[PDB]
RNA sequence: UAUUAAUCUAGAGUGUGGUAGGGAGUUUUGGAAUUUCAUGUGGAGCGGUGAAAUGCGUAGAUAUAUGAAGGAACACCAGUGGCGAAGGCGAAAACUUAGGCCAUUACUGACGCUUAGGCUUGAAAGUGUGGGGAGCAAAUAGGAUUAGAUACCCUAGUAGUCCACACCGUAAACGAUAGAUACUAGCUGUCGGGGCGAUCCCCUCGGUAGUGAAGUUAACACAUUAAGUAUCUCGCCUGG
């Protein structure tokens, strides 16, 4: 199973041409989480893929926090669409 | 002491074949193969380190697909 | 994907093992392209592998993807007229950008077109000369590298005080 | 005071009226340090050599022991100070 | 490591082999005794660098 | 329509990017220096160049509007040596350095000039005397 | 400076386009070499050492030829080298996967550095359970040497070295040099991307080395990959 970069981005573009928003970023890192978390459940001995992930998991943690910031409704209308609290 | 010539020259580089393929230029391999079924070092060969590497690659897949001898005895 | 198969089946006879092919081609490959083959035939063996010195090489140039592989691979050795089987996947080869990337392929077959003029060269080797054993330095630079040279991107800027 | 023929590897502070010539040539070298005793034998009153002088009285021949030249090569004479253990 | 001796001379014969033969020996004192992998690696890293050194001159 | 050929890059503290660029270019008898420019760089240098260390600096913007560096030259003399003997910042960030108008510092006996930016922007040492008036103190020149 | 209300792209990221890697895990495959066993030939030593002796051998050893089984590690390539944050990574393939370099008329518009606490990884030895065991070898036995030898030598030799899952979290874990940022001569190599178009060589942008002045050091020495000129943050030192 892999993932289509060019979907996600058409998907979670709020305009044509805003393709390095914070928005189609944490979109993009959340989907390659989902296909990270299942390779590392898989093989449990990767441990390179494993700080990389944990990277990625903060990286989002640290973009939300800025986007709260500055924009806050904006931050509200991602976090219910992309499920990523819990 | 002694003399010849540094013509030491990557052959690939300059044919620009930019590719190995085992079953496209093999008796250009077995040249780089020394008599004893042996990969010649930089030395001998004359290739860059970049070919050296792909030539190599490529001649022991070969002698994975048994097509060169592994050594003299 | 695309990928590459060399396969090996023993020296029987040419028909049945090209025949034997086929069903090895028939079987598997869950997903897949044209299967074009070519018959390298039955060449000599470096080792006597599996007790056999004789074998006909074959070669798929298959594409598609990952799955194709599998059921191939595991049947492979089940079947006792295989010798080998290998399956180089080209994507991941020392070099498979630059065979799709088309200036590329042009500059290349520009070097080694040239390179041959000089090995033709007019009375060329003088004595077996090796390939090359004779090579002088590229003459002058290559004007066109002086000519062509390219200028970066910096930026003009405007006085505003003094 | 001191004066010297820099060839582009010299410290010039060192120096102190620095002449740009070459070194190297058998040639640039001869004009040159004639020129400077040109002033001195002018300033002692004997007849000059090379100054103050036109063209055909100029005109000096190359010594002989490939051609007149001034590269600088034999760097093969220059390995690795002796090391290792 | 099959040469013939071609029957016209054994000198030049011998003078072939005891090449082929120092080239054998030096790695069948390599593998006599296990070293862990740093000083192994210290001593590939020294043959070359003596090689290395003897061709810089001698070029 | 002055041209350059490098990027210009600069570090974040614009009073030590000068003073760092300023000693660097006066130890390596460098002339030409470039560096991104900040009001408060230019300032301090306008006192700087009245108070006499340094001879000319232009700032320049892009053809867009959003950008200027200012390029600076120092004042050699004929024989080579430099008018700057030592520069050395004080508020450094993180430590704000804040003397009252009693307090304000005398430099080299009065030769070398300490940079004070009160509350008119920024003004030489004895000019801040005169008015009787301190704050904030940025490096110490000489 | 701090707060707030906003604008901009040069910091940093994203995408497109080029692109180099022994980066990692899982599953398969292969050849040399050793050992054991099987079958021949053969006929008195082999083995070991400073010199020997334990030891093996007419029950036919060593050797030679073929075959079978099994385990461990992957000559050459292999480097005045490559990758990773470090430990580390070198027989082959497939699948999954991490980061990086170069050019960007594209995009967001300060989103950046450091990091107490916390989390992850972390050589080898060691531990627990279950397999595996060819070679090697702590502990142990014997033969030597020795004034003595619980050691250096030799012959045997268990745990262990291997695999799966759980721990242990230490090393001269070293570049004895925390990370980030800005500036400061040069020369000689080598590697990668890009430009030209015979290689070779020239230029640009980066990585890895050598030499080398100002500069620094108590000296050795460092010297654009700093131990130089400076800033931020963390950790640490205060005689034996
Ligand atoms: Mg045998
Ligand atoms: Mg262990
Ligand atoms: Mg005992
Ligand atoms: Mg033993
Ligand atoms: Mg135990
Ligand atoms: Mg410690
Ligand atoms: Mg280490
Ligand atoms: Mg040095
Ligand atoms: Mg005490
Ligand atoms: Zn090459």
């Amino acid at each position: 199973m892999q993932i289509d970069k060019n979907g996600i981005i058409k998907s979670a573009q709020l305009h044509d041409k805003d393709v390095g928003s914070i928005q189609v970023q944490v979109s993009l890192l959340t989907s390659q989480i989902k296909q990270l978390t299942d390779h590392l459940l898989a093989n449990k001995k990767d441990f390179i893929s494993k700080r990389g992930l944990y990277a990625k998991v903060s990286k989002r943690k640290r973009l939300l926090k800025y986007l709260k910031h500055n924009d806050l409704e904006a931050y509200r209308n991602l976090v219910k669409t992309l499920n990523l609290r819990g | 002491p002694l003399f010849k010539r540094s013509k030491k020259y990557c052959r690939f580089c300059a044919i620009g074949q930019l590719r190995i393929d085992l079953i496209d230029d093999l008796e250009a391999l077995k040249r780089f193969l020394s008599p004893y079924a042996k990969i010649n070092p930089r030395r001998i060969t004359g290739n860059c380190q970049m070919h050296q590497r792909h030539v190599a690659k490529a001649l022991k897949r070969a002698r994975y697909l048994a097509l060169v001898p592994f050594v003299k005895d | 994907m695309q990928y590459n198969i060399i396969l090996l089946v023993d020296g029987s006879l040419s028909l049945e093992q090209a025949n034997q092919v086929n069903e090895k081609q028939q079987q598997t490959l869950t997903n897949v392209e044209g299967l074009q083959t070519e018959y390298l035939g039955l060449k000599e063996l470096a080792y006597p592998i599996k007790k056999q010195l004789s074998a006909h090489y074959y070669r798929w140039k298959f594409s598609g993807d990952n799955q194709s592989t599998k059921d191939f691979k595991r049947t492979a050795n089940i079947n006792k007229q295989v010798l080998r089987e290998l399956i180089i996947n080209l994507e991941r080869e020392y070099g498979y950008l630059a065979s799709i990337n088309p200036k590329k392929q042009q500059l290349a077959l520009q070097k080694r077109a040239k390179y041959d003029e000089i090995i033709a060269r007019e009375n060329n080797p003088e004595n077996p000369d090796v390939p090359v054993t004779s090579g002088l330095a590229s003459t002058q630079p290559r004007l066109s590298r002086t000519e062509k040279a390219q200028k970066p991107k910096e930026e003009l800027w405007d006085v505003v005080q003094k | 005071p001191v004066v010297a023929l820099c060839n582009t590897n010299t410290n010039p502070e060192l120096v102190d009226f620095i002449i740009p010539a070459n070194n190297h040539q058998p040639q640039s070298t001869c004009l040159l340090m004639n020129l400077l005793a040109d002033a001195v034998a002018e300033a002692k009153a004997m007849p000059t050599m090379f100054a103050y002088k036109p063209d055909e009285e100029i005109q000096i021949e190359i010594p002989q022991k490939k051609q007149i030249t001034s590269q600088r090569l034999n760097i093969t004479r220059n390995p690795e100070v002796l090391t290792r253990e | 490591p099959k040469i013939e001796v071609k029957n016209d001379d054994l000198e030049l014969a011998l003078k072939k082999f005891k090449r082929v033969s120092l080239e054998i020996r030096r790695l069948a004192q390599r593998h006599e005794y296990h070293l862990r992998k740093g000083m192994r690696l210290r001593e590939k890293r020294k043959i070359a660098q003596k090689k290395r050194r003897k061709f810089r001159n001698m070029v | 329509m002055i041209t350059t050929t490098k990027p210009i890059k600069a570090h974040f503290d614009p009073v030590a990017d000068l003073l760092t660029k300023i000693n660097n270019a006066r130890k390596a008898k460098l002339m030409t220096v470039t560096t991104i420019a900040s009001k408060l760089k230019i300032a301090i240098l306008e006192i700087l160049v009245k108070e006499g260390y340094l001879a000319n600096f232009q700032v320049l913007e892009n053809k867009s509007k959003t950008k200027r560096i200012v390029t600076f030259n120092l004042k050699y003399t004929q024989r080579r040596i430099p008018s700057i003997n030592g520069v050395k910042q004080i508020s450094k960030p993180g430590l704000r350095i804040y003397r009252p108008f009693e307090k304000l510092p005398l430099v080299l006996n009065g030769l070398g000039i300490a940079i004070i930016s009160t509350s008119d922007g920024v003004m030489t040492d004895k000019v801040a005397r005169l008015k009787k008036i301190g704050g904030e103190i940025l490096a110490y020149v000489w």
